[PDB]
């Protein structure tokens, strides 16, 4: 709304997750850089009193703070004029049992605000706004239900006058769907179904008049055989993006259920879609299916950032992401059409390449997977070449900084049935790190890349996933923290490491930026957890545990334990 | 299945060697029991609706309470 | 022993608690003074994993760190030349339960070290041995048993081949008793009893020989009824002193049970008592009764703090110590001479004074507690006017720097059978801040006192009570955590703030320092509990909860949440 | 009783005014089961008991093992 433009607008304000509405995620900020990053120290640090993975990062509006934890989604707002006085607090009373139907860690990626209002969500499935001064709760809603498997775990997007928030729960069978609610008063306004009819689904008339061979009408249920649609998967648990001018926001529909990909034939639409809807209306301009026919869990939520750039010398309106399945896309924003599709790492081996023509990858039937059948040395694994990280971009080398993930694996499925309020995924992984790493160990890159182009710049290993993501700020500085306890500083240039500090545990989470008093501050949540924490987090010792993630994060223990707060940083 | 025989716009999936092109009545029959299967369908409804009694409530009382039925 | 020795030698090394065998806690290390301390920060960090209150702090053993966490007590060992790497660690498997029967937060005051080992408690009642370089456990024994409501919280204290440890308890009726073990094999070579017979709790022949009037035979069972001594507390779970000349160690006995005077009529010898006890044999050459007949749980464990200072001209072997009835005693600790009695406060109202000729404290009867009566308005409250924090001392200027609560408080006792494992209060309390504070709402004071004379020098208010203690370096610093999380330092001259950060939660230990590659560091623990941070920790609201603590501490909550781990800093 | 009436060299107890000199047989006798008081020495008795054993095993096999009876 005005109000969150007003605040997108103030000069060393965070208001928003990614960033801004196009979540480049970066900033304009200055004052720390490349000769003097070095000087910078801790200026203050906050518990929040809570174990888990601690995802996203806090909020500044004006000269309050808003800080999250993991469940049971505790808030607390906090004047920058005195860190050590907590102004209000919001601590939700949820079931314990909610925990029981979480996939991947009890996290929560943020809150949101609009219309002075803090937007914010807990994990069993209700949504509030909040007053932003006092906590007041001016309203509370149902948006999901934990009893058939469905969570949320999403930061809240705010555009115009809608909040969208949609479910998490595909490993237990939930169909997805982006919701929209009324900023003031919560009031349902439409929902936007990843599989079923057109009608659920809400395609416009015009729906890839760009790109008809992306597929059009019907597939939402053609795509499937019999009713298995109905328990599809498709959520949405990811990132958005907005661009004000063509009023559309984009975003990623996750992977179809179960894993076991022999249990449902089919492209699965409109499952792994890359989306272009009106926020408005809800109906979809335009969508890609990115991965027909899952067969890795290459769930298709990942960020969307927004740029303007000239391809060939000619500007146009763009859209990048860099999906689980290691590919990098890059399409016109307006009308979907495909330009970049190219393999972030060489070690990719599901497909062959991405066919910029039939607009759908070439399978490579080696590294399929299918009943019956142990597939080996499968790049990437399911943890994919990428996951939630929100990366960040700098406009003026016109560069994204992108933290992947380097691991690959086994995959065998398995038949099962599906009871609602159950786990509905069907096959046994065994995951390892990529094949490129110097030592074949390591498992975490931050490589930078042309979005025209799809090329890498430059490259920096990292011993573990970089998890989190990156933030760039002006002053030539690309910023991350690490699974194993660092934040650290590179020149964006080559990606030398200038700076960096051993915070309390692992951050699985990207660094934000702000301003106070006319200091740049650093701000960075710490607590290790999400997916790759999963084994340290709950004490799980078989390699095959945490759908496969105990066995190749196994050394992290070694390296950080459990926490959970924010540590900040200026010169 | 290479993903690139298409038999319609979008529609591209092939069975595998040796796999059916329909499962129904194969060894790899899901079997999905048409009740679990509408749980969800049913969660939302019901859902709904109570939120729009709150929605309403508080549109005609000033005051916003979530445990209202 | 001998290695003990070596490591106390060696600048820079921190082996031992309370920094000495005196008990000082001080250093000689002055790269950090008053003119650069402005200068300091944050080095590096390092999370537990665990919640709770975290007291105690690390040992530094030449280039390693131990640290350890509160329940379920894990030991985690770092080489200093990267902090990023955990060496060996150590996560004991207990059982839940044992929680139930721990009065004051699941906490544990610290490590000890001795011949090559890390010695290390449980609280479920075991004491290990392990390997300092590797973490192999030498030996494992047990000390308390749960079931009965006994367990281990106080730091281990190691002397020749010797180890100390005192079981935890008289909230339960547990009978206290200091327990020798030999440092190589874990063998018990004695326990001295705080109540019962003479060869119970172990009285050398000329025990109190200088002091008759102390008393001295039959008392450990005549200063009761019947076989009420059997379950009457006496629980040691604070701080030891060690004299290598005289070979003499020194502590204090606990509280007796239950709260509720009425039931035990008696003085209730030998509980509320100072002990200097032969190393080799456990024999007490004397002791001294604070409190007769305790009416307030004024458990009598305190800091005791060996020094040598000219007394009205002559060089005399002195041992203080701050009760928690409000007393600062000095005393000779050759043979028990009582030389300074005075009050820390004039707030104190439970004794008119104490009288040292008689030995004993002039009760007033308004202040005193008893069945079917409401005590109003007294003074020390039962968490004391000092409780388990470590103070320091500065033989520069002969000042003790001591972090003092001031809280007074309501006190009615009421019946109540006893049963083995189940709690043995009978009492209900309400706490609230004492009547000195510049606004009357100041719960806690940093005081220098002149331990020969027991004069203030001056005094530094603190809104809520300095738990942890001080921390005295040779720079003229006065370092201290407070329970709202600020690690702060103070001009040892007048007790003024010169340096201050904010940690993610409250601290409840003392800080400590070491150096590294010719650096000096300063370390502290965070994580607010312990007995002020009950109602936080355990989310309790009811103001007579947590043996009265709750209602004083309700407004912790609005500056600190819970936490655990370790914050260093230095230039 | 203000503490400073002593019958014998540390021992200066004196009831209250108006409560008993001994609280057998009174409004006050907490009346302590023999059993339920003699529970810690019993406990402790097992414990030095367990350790002992452990002691000796590692003595003799010169590897410690805490398990073991
Ligand atoms: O299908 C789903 O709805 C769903 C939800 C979530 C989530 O919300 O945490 C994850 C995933 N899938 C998933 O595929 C995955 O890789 C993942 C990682 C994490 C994390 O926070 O580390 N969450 C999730
Ligand atoms: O009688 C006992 O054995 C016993 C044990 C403990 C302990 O070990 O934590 C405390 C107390 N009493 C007690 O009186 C008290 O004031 C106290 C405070 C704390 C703390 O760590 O904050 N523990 C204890
Ligand atoms: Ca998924
Ligand atoms: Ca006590």
């Amino acid at each position: 709304d005005a109000d969150l433009d007003k605040q997108v607008n103030t000069a060393g304000a965070w208001p928003i997750a990614t960033g801004g509405y196009y979540s480049q995620h970066n900033s304009p900020l200055a004052q720390i850089n490349k000769s003097n990053v070095k000087n910078v120290k801790a200026a203050w640090s906050f518990s929040t009193g809570v174990l888990n993975g601690h995802e996203g990062a806090p909020l500044v509006i004006g000269d309050m703070m808003y800080v999250h934890s993991a469940f049971p989604n505790n808030t607390y707002a906090l004047n920058l004029n005195d860190p050590g006085k907590i102004v209000w607090q919001h601590k939700p009373k949820q079931d314990a049992s909610t925990k029981a139907v979480m996939c991947c860690d009890v996290v929560d990626r943020g809150l949101a605000y609009g219309a002075g209002q803090i937007v914010k969500k807990q994990a069993n499935g209700h949504l509030l706004a909040l007053d932003a001064k006092t906590g007041k709760i001016n309203w509370e809603v149902e948006v999901c239900d934990p009893k058939v498997g469905s969570t949320l775990t999403q930061a809240p997007f705010v555009a115009k006058d809608t909040v969208l928030m949609g479910c998490s729960g595909a490993e237990l069978g939930v169909r997805g769907a982006v919701n929209a609610f009324d900023l003031k008063t919560g009031e349902l306004k439409w929902r936007a179904f990843a599989t079923g009819s057109d009608d659920s689904v809400r395609l416009a008339k015009d729906f890839n008049s760009a790109n008809p061979h992306y597929g059009q009408f019907g597939l939402g249920t053609k795509t499937w055989e019999g009713d298995a649609w109905k328990i599809g998967g498709g959520t949405n648990w990811g990132w958005y993006a907005y661009d004000p001018k063509l009023n559309l926001f984009y975003y990623g529909s996750g992977n179809p259920a179960p894993w076991n990909e022999t249990m449902r034939p089919g492209d699965n639409k409109w499952t792994m879609t890359i989306w272009g809807r009106d926020l408005d209306t809800g109906m979809a301009k335009w969508g890609y299916q990115k991965t027909p026919h899952d067969e890795w869990d290459f769930a298709g939520v990942n960020q969307m950032v927004l740029t303007d750039q000239p391809v060939n010398g000619k500007m146009t309106p763009l859209l990048s992401h860099i999906d689980r399945n290691g590919i990098l896309y890059t399409l016109n924003r307006e009308n979907g059409n495909l330009i970049v599709a190219e393999k972030v790492d060489p070690a990719v081996n599901v497909f062959k390449k991405v066919d910029l023509k039939t607009g759908t990858p070439v399978r490579d039937p080696e590294f399929a997977t299918r009943m019956d059948h142990k597939g080996t040395n499968i790049c990437p694994s399911a943890m994919g070449f990428h996951n939630q990280g929100v990366d960040s971009y700098d406009p003026e080398s016109r560069t994204l900084y992108a933290g992947l993930n380097h691991i690959c694996m086994d995959w065998e499925p398995f038949m099962l049935p599906y009871r609602a309020g159950q786990f509905f995924v069907g096959a046994t992984l065994a995951m390892y790190p990529g094949p490129n790493g110097p030592t074949k160990k390591e498992m975490g890159q931050i490589r930078a890349f042309d979005l025209t182009t799809g090329k890498a710049k430059w490259t920096k290993w990292e011993k573990f996933a970089a998890w989190g993501g990156t933030l760039y700020t002006k002053g030539g500085l690309v910023w991350y923290a690490t699974l194993d306890g660092y934040l650290k500083a590179l020149d964006n240039k080559d990606g030398k490491e200038l700076w960096n500090f051993k915070m309390p545990s692992g951050g699985i989470g990207s660094p934000m930026t702000y301003s106070f008093k006319g200091k740049q501050y650093i701000g960075s949540m710490y607590g290790v957890g999400g997916w790759p924490g999963v084994g340290l987090v709950f004490d799980l010792t078989d390699p095959s545990a945490g759908l496969g993630a105990v066995g190749a994060f196994r050394e992290l223990q070694n390296h950080t334990q459990m926490g959970g707060g924010l540590m900040v940083f200026s010169l | 299945y290479d993903g690139q025989n298409c038999k319609e716009p979008g529609n591209c999936w092939e069975n595998k060697p040796g796999y059916p092109e329909k499962i129904a009545g194969s060894k790899y029959d899901p079997k999905h029991d048409p009740v679990e299967l509408n749980k969800q369908e049913e969660s939302i409804k019901a859902m709904d609706a109570r939120n729009a009694k709150r929605i309403a409530n508080a549109k005609s009382s000033g005051n916003f309470v979530f445990d209202v039925k």
